[PDB]
């Protein structure tokens, strides 16, 4: 077993298996509850399905590590977490809708103050 | 704190779990054995609230079952009615009709008009404070969780609503009032709270879904009523757990999900609030020495007794809180001839014990 | 031994250093023995809990420490201007060293200090002073032989000491007043003998202990805590409250046989005088421990509604009752007290 993270804080983690599988699992119903023209679900699903699906081939750690890339498992098991937090708040965003609000005309503009032909 | 699923199975006692249940806990006791060795992380106390109806215990039953807590039902006035062989004191009729006859829940429901309904108002605390000390026991012998459906700290909601309401009288207000005090003192706040909020219609809703033909037909449900419970808890409840025990509301237990009520727990932490001891949040548990852990321990697995006795306030001052002294007399009679009730839990050798003529042995807290 | 394991280590060393004062062979012995008392018993009666305690703790040591001051301080002046630990007489070299003790132990005049103290003190903690920290300065009394100055304490020892009993309700001050009282009886025992007075002092211990022992089990603090305190059938409610008679020493309570003892002998030495005004005031002492015993002896009161049972420690309980029924049938055990010839 590797000895350190080799970051402070960043504790080695055992079972990362079972710990990865549970996020990957929550985080695919978290984003069941989307609707389904929803461009961020679209890609969510085969992204964690990808790394859930890589996440059973390799028992061994390191070899997990290889296969999924991305960083090592204790930080890629944060990844996980903050993502879980994403499509808690995803669904409260309800971000997949269209323009709240459209830019005053000359709002992005630039350079600036320049007078125009009609 | 930390769910099971997390930890990929169940959790561990650190330490063999101390017989609190059945056996004394003695000074000598605690020289002879420590206590915070088996302290683990979960040793912390998890209070729900929420307005009435809200369907918290299989809530709470739910949340103590996968993050490994003890449920601790919720409050069970029958108890002073329930004895060693069961049966209800209910049973027996308005022999003595004043102040001796029963008042349950069904009764304040059905008529909060009686003044006799004052009597479970301030039974109804100790019933809350007795069970906390319990919750207070298991932790501190067992080092487990403890997770209860609601707690003394927040029965004076429900006090102050009834006495907003009129039923209860000013002078009952002042009594239950002034004597929170002199026990409620004597507890440790929670480490955490979780309050659930949903409207008054909408616990409407749901307590019409209940059923239940001393409740659902009755009179009291009012929105002033079951209001009150919101602006309380919003406000004079909250807040001093606000200040101590750290506070989480998600919207109710319905849409409560409770996966992501055990994942927002266990991202609290409290190791960030092992910081400066004088921080007032989560004073009540800064406990500086092993010696000092004894101290509560034995406080509470040693002192129960003690904590009942607190209790007694001599408040002579209010009718409907004092009794007839005859009739009192004649329900001394009626209790302690009733069936099962002559002797000690154990030593009613009339409605069946054997054994006797050579046991001697008494229950830690055993009751009387 | 409350609540933590440092409790008996301070008894402990409470016990060794009044100890070397009974058994001190100089003044000097005697006082050393005493400040180890005054250390050993300060961390008990302030208890850092609460508040009330440590008020207490001041105004012990700010008294001790004086009186203990003033001990040393006369035992030279009577040791240097007759250069023997035994004077030849009681000159005013000795006076000092009895208003010191007296202090020390609360007795007449000096005794604003003590009910103050009951306040804070809790009760076994109040207790342990009430019985403990009364010995060694009386037992140095004993050493002591100014007639008058003891008479002036005897005198006054009961006055205040019942009519102050009569006017408070905390029973904190009732037991402090109704000490003082009997503290009178041991001073005047003191005085005539010693083996008598060993043996006053012992039961006036024993009943003490009692007493308080319960008041500490049940928590009642406030003469309407008496009246509303639980019981089952108001009948050991009864049973239980005799010994407030025993306080009084009426014949069938056992605390007639030590009143007894002293009065026989004191007679013997014929200060008849003394006698009729102690006794006088111990109607008065009585008086209100009638006036606590309306709780008790009529029965079926008019009580609170919310109560439905009373509980208490089995340690306690089993001990307290045992030194009751003592206290109710003691006195055909006559015989088997043969410490008095
Ligand atoms: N007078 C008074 N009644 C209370 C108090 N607390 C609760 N109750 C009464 C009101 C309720 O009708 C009844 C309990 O019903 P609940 O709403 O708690 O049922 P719930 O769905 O929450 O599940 P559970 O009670 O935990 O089994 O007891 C109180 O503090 N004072």
């Amino acid at each position: 077993i590797k000895a350190s993270t080799g970051l402070t804080g960043l504790a080695v983690s055992t079972n990362p298996h079972h710990t990865l599988s549970a996020l990957y699992g929550k985080i695919l119903r978290a984003v069941s509850k989307m609707p389904q023209d929803a461009s961020y679900r679209k890609y969510t699903e085969q992204l964690v399905k990808q790394r859930a699906d890589s996440v059973a081939q390799h028992k061994d750690i390191t070899a997990l590590e290889k296969a999924v890339g991305c960083g090592q498992v204790e930080e890629l098991i944060v990844q996980a977490e903050n993502e879980l937090i994403l499509a808690r708040k995803m669904l409260g965003w309800k971000p997949w809708e269209k323009l709240v609000q459209a830019a005053p005309a000359k709002q992005w503009d630039w350079p600036p103050a320049q007078i125009m032909e009609p | 704190i930390s769910g099971k699923t997390m930890r990929g199975g169940p959790r561990v006692p650190k330490a063999a779990p101390y017989p609190y249940k059945t056996k004394k806990y003695s000074v000598f006791n605690a020289i002879f054995d420590k206590t915070s060795k088996r302290f683990d992380e979960n040793s912390k106390v998890i209070c729900v609230e929420g307005p009435i109806a809200a369907g918290k215990s299989k809530f709470a039953k739910e949340l103590a079952e996968e993050l490994d807590m003890e449920y601790y039902p919720a409050v069970d006035l029958d108890l002073i009615y329930i004895n060693s062989y069961g049966y209800d004191m209910r049973k027996l009729d308005p022999q003595l009709p004043p102040s001796c006859r029963s008042y349950d829940v069904r009764n304040f429901c059905l008529d909060p008009s009686h003044d006799l309904a004052a009597q479970f108002q301030i039974r109804m605390y100790m019933l809350r404070y007795s069970q906390y000390i319990d919750a207070l026991q298991h932790v501190l012998s067992t080092g487990q969780g403890v997770v209860l459906e609601r707690s003394p700290y927040s029965d004076f909601v429900f006090m102050e609503a009834m006495f907003r309401q009129g039923y209860l009288s000013r002078g009952a207000r002042s009594v239950y009032n002034e004597l929170r005090q002199n026990t409620i003192g004597e507890l440790l706040k929670p480490h955490l709270v979780i309050y659930l909020d949903l409207p008054v219609d909408a616990v409407k809703k749901q307590i019409k879904a209940r059923n239940v033909d001393y409740e659902v037909q009755s009179k009291v449900f009012s929105d002033a009523y079951l209001s009150d419970l919101e602006q309380l808890y919003k406000q004079q409840y909250l807040k001093d757990i606000s200040t101590h025990a750290e506070l989480l509301i998600y919207d109710w237990t319905a849409g409560g999900e409770t996966e992501v009520v055990v994942e927002d727990i266990e991202r609290i932490d409290f190791n960030q609030f092992e910081a400066d001891i004088h921080n007032k949040k989560m004073l009540d548990w800064r406990f500086p020495l092993e010696a000092e852990w004894c101290e509560a321990r034995i406080k509470y697995c040693h002192e129960k007794p003690d904590l009942m006795n607190y209790f007694n306030v001599p408040r002579f001052d209010v009718p409907e809180l004092v009794r007839s002294a005859d009739d009192g007399k004649v329900w001394r009679d009626v209790w302690f001839n009733a069936p099962g009730m002559k002797y000690r839990p154990g030593y009613n050798a009339d409605m069946g014990d054997e054994g006797l003529l050579t046991k001697t042995k008494i229950g830690i807290n055993q009751g009387i | 031994m409350f609540n933590n394991s440092s409790k008996i280590l301070f008894i402990t060393i409470m016990i060794i250093g009044t100890l070397i004062t009974v058994t001190s062979n100089s003044w000097l012995g005697a006082w050393m023995g005493l400040e180890i008392n005054l250390l050993s018993f300060i961390p008990l009666l302030s208890d850092n809990n609460n508040l009330m305690s440590t008020e207490a703790s001041l105004k012990y040591f700010l008294t001790q420490v004086l009186a203990s001051t003033v001990l040393l301080f006369s035992s030279i002046l009577l040791m240097l201007k007759n250069n023997m630990n035994n004077e030849i007489n009681e000159s005013f070299t000795s006076m000092i060293i009895m208003s010191a003790l007296l202090l020390k132990s609360g007795a007449a005049p000096f005794h604003f200090w003590f009910p103050n103290m009951m306040e804070g003190l809790t009760w076994m903690n109040a207790l342990m002073l009430m019985t403990w920290q009364k010995i060694a300065p009386l037992m140095l009394i004993s050493y002591l032989n100014i007639k008058y100055l003891l008479l002036i304490s005897v005198i006054l020892s009961v006055i205040i000491g019942a009519i102050g009993g009569l006017n408070q309700t905390s029973l904190r001050k009732l037991m402090a007043f109704s000490s003082i009282n009997h503290l009178g009886w041991m001073l005047s025992s003191l005085m005539i003998s010693e083996s008598i007075w060993l043996i006053y002092f012992f039961f006036y211990s024993f009943l003490s202990f009692v007493l308080t022992f319960m008041f500490n089990i049940f928590k009642l603090f406030h003469l309407n805590q008496l009246f509303s305190w639980f019981v089952n059938s108001k009948i050991l409610k009864f049973t239980l409250f005799m010994n407030f008679l025993s306080l009084g020493g009426l014949p069938p309570f056992l605390g007639f046989l030590p009143k007894w003892l002293v009065i026989q002998q004191l007679t013997l030495c014929n200060q008849y005088f003394m006698l009729t005004l102690m006794m006088m005031s111990t109607l008065i002492t009585l008086f209100f421990y009638l006036r606590i015993c309306y709780s008790a002896f009529m029965m079926n009161y008019f009580e609170n509604n919310w109560i439905m049972k009373m509980n208490m420690n089995s340690i306690n309980y089993n001990m307290y009752m045992i030194m009751t029924f003592f206290s109710i049938f003691g006195l055909f055990l006559i015989s088997l007290f043969y410490f008095m010839f």
